[PDB]
């Protein structure tokens, strides 16, 4: 994460983004704001005083590898909690009904489902479409091959989940599908 | 054909009856009084029936070479688009003239008009002629307009038969039936709301004679552009007095409701007089509305006033017929509002047509393109498809045509350049990093084009990577 | 006086600095009472290259809102303000407009005298009010504060007018000491300002037949008020022309600061006829009167605001470059999309130093200026203009800033779009429902939209991941 932040995966010219507000510019709008921004907008709205957010906020570092939490509604381009794999994990050691509400209020707390977010990660779907447009298996094995290496880049967690909800991807990573 | 066109329970087609006896249509048998039985029958059940204009023609009036605009028959709405001086209150103008022709036959102000001036002649000719075409209920009822320079009359001459056919229409079902609906011929300008106020209300004309409340006087003041908020304050005081046919008042307040999202309990100050409103739980007064606000209190309180006078004894008073013209249908609204004044109005106000003028997009993604003229250089262009729900920069682009980014900007030429050097052999060249850089610190780094624009960079990164 | 930050101050103010001329002045008057006269004379005299801003404004009930302690930038001239119909715009210009009175009665026109607030001014169920505006001239803050108590409530407020005064003061110190000195100009337009462009009986009416003098003075007349004074200009436009037997110089100044703003007119000639103004269109000689209304309030605007910089201007070379608070109301009035793009950089390039405080209902406008030069006034608070509003698409600037949807919220065509998003993207696609609505938009749309084509792109990827499975 050396450009990169943590609660949105942008590119930056804990390293935290600008949220949509050039450097402390006050009077913004409250759906405009992200990570620490809006997060700042929170505790003042909400007279939050215990300010650790360790323990009800999971990042995508700290989690073991796992990206499974989150959905991708790509009507919209929300990042939206799973029922499953969060009601069969248990984080920091909790009843195992209680992760689904810890990935809720990470994403209430950080806004992550912005309009300004959820428009640019919904480009990624177009990006990988026009791939699989002339129905080239070697292109999209390409597109895998660059999209799954080392060093994540952009929106290195949407680029992930749009692998694991197809059926191509997956069964070309296996070994079912041989171009 | 004779046979078959005998009809008792309809005027439209018990009118070429009357034109039949009679001759100009094919020299048959004249008399004098199967004519005066269907015409007795022209002008009896009259329920229905929608005035609207059907053509217009134009030849030289203000800067015009020649125009034949065909106006829709099942659409109630007609939106011109142009730029600046591009002719689009020219034939609102028009329409104006031929509608002052119009009346003085069923409002009885004698038989006056309004002739072409000398300054509205095209520069430099000799002759113009305004030609305007209607339609009651399928019959066409034509207009010519003429004006002449003198030495050259015998290239225009004026006719009027057309509306002295349908104003003795009219009057003839007005002597029949004295609760009879009439046409709306309302017209309003840019100057609409210059009245809007309730200083010295109490010794202005408007309060301080005996208005005589009918359905001939509803025209008064009609062609002129201006809603008359004061007559309005008279018939309000009227009927909140008078009380001590409610639905007058209410119908006429359960439409500015609509209008006004949070306007409610229109109520009479007995105090020095002004109308109390309430803005969510707060008492407020006319003058201390906002602009927006008491214009389209005003255009919607002369709509409902010249409709319930016109239509006496009816259950739905708004509903009616008219030729409404408004110019600058967005004038003082917030976009907002200039992408909902049309539905409203077509749900309040059905049976109206509305031949409007707008300067925005925003009231233009709400309309069919087929509903949708386009005014450029003296000429009609019509809109191009797919426009009632289109992206605002899209009919930007294809009807008000200018670039949806600013040509003239130091963000739209480097996004432009920007991405003449991404697509192309120097994507990763230093010039195109710092645009990219410069564009990303203003846009923000997570802008739509953006993300694109590094999308295919990192795509050619990579592919210039393989086959290295 | 001590020879630390004195004598620092002096060595700038025998420089030549109204600022730094200004900075001891105040601070001498133990007490000498004749440093104070040398350093108001040497101020008064240093008043060249200024520039009048109005810094910031505050408000406590008055009509509607309830606290509101805006600021205006310095950096750049033009300051936008936007939101819903009725919300705060004409409020705030009507409070900057008050002090503007006050200020224009104290420069030139007359003396001390103005408005206040109304009762109809406060907002109902309180009993006090205040406008409280600080200026900025070369550097220096001048307050003032305008106050209204009903009975019984007389100590919350009292109007105190100690910077106007004192500006005033320093004018007419100026003005005395050298006649030719420019002066900052004050001028309202409301939504009423093309109400009176018409030479209609112009040699009958007033303006005419009343001898009127042009001095330097008097240009402030009828400012602030709204309307703009054609008809005076017409007057002044006839008592030049006719007087070309200057007189050349500033008609060719105003007619070419006219013509930048018109793309095709030319000529600007007077008629001795039945009295009317005459424009060329494109080699088609035409009056006012057979302008268009679009055209009719862009020429009153410009003309009235080129005839006051002129006649505020003694003999500069350039007599439209000197400064202002303007508060043009309503910009977009009555202009096509793409005059709607120009109007305000047009404005900054040929009136560069005025100051313009403007009210847009248009994203057009908008999307030119910077976002820190926008507010945002939602339910009584000021919020600023989210990032990115110079160079951006309408429909962005429109949704992020106006909170209006970029498609039709209620339209058939436009709740199909979203159902059909909705199947193509559920395990509903290439079905029959699905076809039925992709058909009847690529209908409506054409078969080019660039929406349809990428749900086109998603339906065949689905469709080659289930045909090759
Ligand atoms: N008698 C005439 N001779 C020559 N040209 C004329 C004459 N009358 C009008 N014109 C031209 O035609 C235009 C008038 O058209 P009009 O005022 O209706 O424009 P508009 O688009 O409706 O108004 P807006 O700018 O507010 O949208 C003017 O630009 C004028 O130049
Ligand atoms: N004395 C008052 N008491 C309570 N509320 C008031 C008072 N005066 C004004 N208001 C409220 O504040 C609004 C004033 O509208 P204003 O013209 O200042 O804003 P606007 O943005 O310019 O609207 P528009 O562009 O439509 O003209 C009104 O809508 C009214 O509701
Ligand atoms: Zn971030």
């Amino acid at each position: 994460q050396m450009y990169l932040c943590a609660y949105c995966e942008i590119d930056l010219d804990l390293a935290v983004c600008l949220g949509g507000t050039n450097t402390g510019d006050d009077f913004e709008l409250p759906a405009n704001l992200s990570c620490d921004s809006y997060k700042s907008h929170y505790e003042d709205k909400n007279k939050i005083n215990d300010k650790d957010w360790t323990g009800k906020i999971l990042l995508p570092l700290t989690l073991p590898d796992a990206h499974n939490f989150f959905t991708f509604e790509k009507v919209t381009g929300k990042l939206l909690p799973n029922e499953s794999y969060c009601n069969t994990i248990s984080i920091d050691g909790k009843p195992a009904a209680e992760t689904l509400s810890i990935v809720t209020k990470t994403i209430e707390v950080l806004n992550l489902n912005c309009s300004r977010l959820n428009n640019a990660r919904r480009k990624l779907l177009f990006h990988f479409n026009n791939c699989a447009r002339e129905r080239n298996l070697r292109k999209l094995h390409n597109l895998l091959l660059q999209w799954n290496q080392g060093e994540p880049k952009f929106f290195q967690t949407t680029r992930d989940i749009i692998i694991r909800d197809d059926r191509i991807c997956q069964g070309l990573l296996n070994g079912t599908i041989r171009y | 054909k004779l046979i078959k066109k005998s009809e008792s329970g309809d005027f439209a087609s018990s009118y070429q009856l009357y034109k039949v006896f009679g001759s100009k249509e094919y020299g048959v048998e004249p008399d004098e009084k199967m004519s005066d039985y269907f015409k007795e029958l022209s002008a009896k059940q009259l329920e229905g029936g929608q005035l609207r204009v059907a053509d217009i023609h134009l030849e030289n009036y203000k800067g015009f070479e020649s125009l034949i605009m065909d106006f829709s028959m099942k659409k109630n709405s007609t939106i011109l688009v142009g730029n600046n001086g591009c002719g689009k209150s020219t034939i609102l103008d028009a329409i104006q003239k031929g509608l002052t022709h119009l009346s003085s036959r069923l409002s009885t102000r004698s038989h006056n008009g309004d002739g072409i001036e000398k300054h509205e002649l095209r520069k430099g000719q000799n002759y113009a002629s305004i030609a305007i075409n209607y339609d009651y209920m399928g019959i066409r009822f034509p207009m010519i307009i003429a004006t002449t320079e003198p030495g050259y009359e015998d290239r225009a001459k004026s006719n009027y038969s057309g509306i002295n056919e349908l104003g003795s229409i009219f009057k003839t079902a007005h002597s029949i039936n004295p609760n009879v609906s009439f046409p709306l011929i309302a017209m309003y300008t840019v100057e609409r709301a210059n009245d809007v106020s309730t200083r010295d209300i109490e010794n202005s004309e408007e309060i301080k004679e005996a208005q005589i409340w009918d359905k001939f006087k509803a025209y008064n003041k009609s062609l002129t552009g201006k809603a008359d908020f004061k007559l309005f304050f008279r018939w309000f005081k009227e009927l909140i007095e008078i009380e001590n046919n409610s639905k007058t008042l209410h119908t006429v307040e359960d439409a500015m409701y609509s209008f006004l999202p949070g306007f409610s309990n229109l109520k009479l100050q007995r105090a020095p007089l002004d109308l109390i409103v309430d803005k969510n739980n707060v008492s407020l007064s006319v003058l201390q509305l906002s602009q927006g606000e008491k214009t389209i209190l005003a255009l919607i309180a002369d709509i409902a006033r010249r409709l319930t006078l016109l239509n006496p004894n009816s259950v739905n008073p708004l509903d009616g017929t008219g030729i409404v013209l408004i110019a600058a249908i967005d004038l003082h609204l917030h976009p907002s509002w200039q992408q909902n004044i049309i539905p409203r109005l077509e749900k309040t106000f059905k049976n109206i047509q509305f031949i409007v003028t707008t300067h925005s997009p925003q009231v233009c993604h709400t309309i069919d393109s087929q509903n949708i003229w386009l005014l450029k250089n003296g000429q009609k262009f019509k809109a191009p498809k797919g426009v009632r729900g289109a992206i605002s920069s899209w009919v930007l682009e294809n009807l008000f045509e200018v670039a949806q980014r600013p040509p003239e900007d130091k963000y739209t030429k480097l996004l432009q350049e920007y991405k003449n050097l991404v697509f192309s052999e120097k994507y990763a060249s230093e010039d195109a990093r710092k645009l990219g850089a410069t564009l990303s610190q203003h846009f923000g780094p997570d802008d739509e084009t953006l993300v694109e624009l590094k999308l295919e960079i990192e795509k050619r990164i990579w592919e210039d990577d393989f086959e290295k």
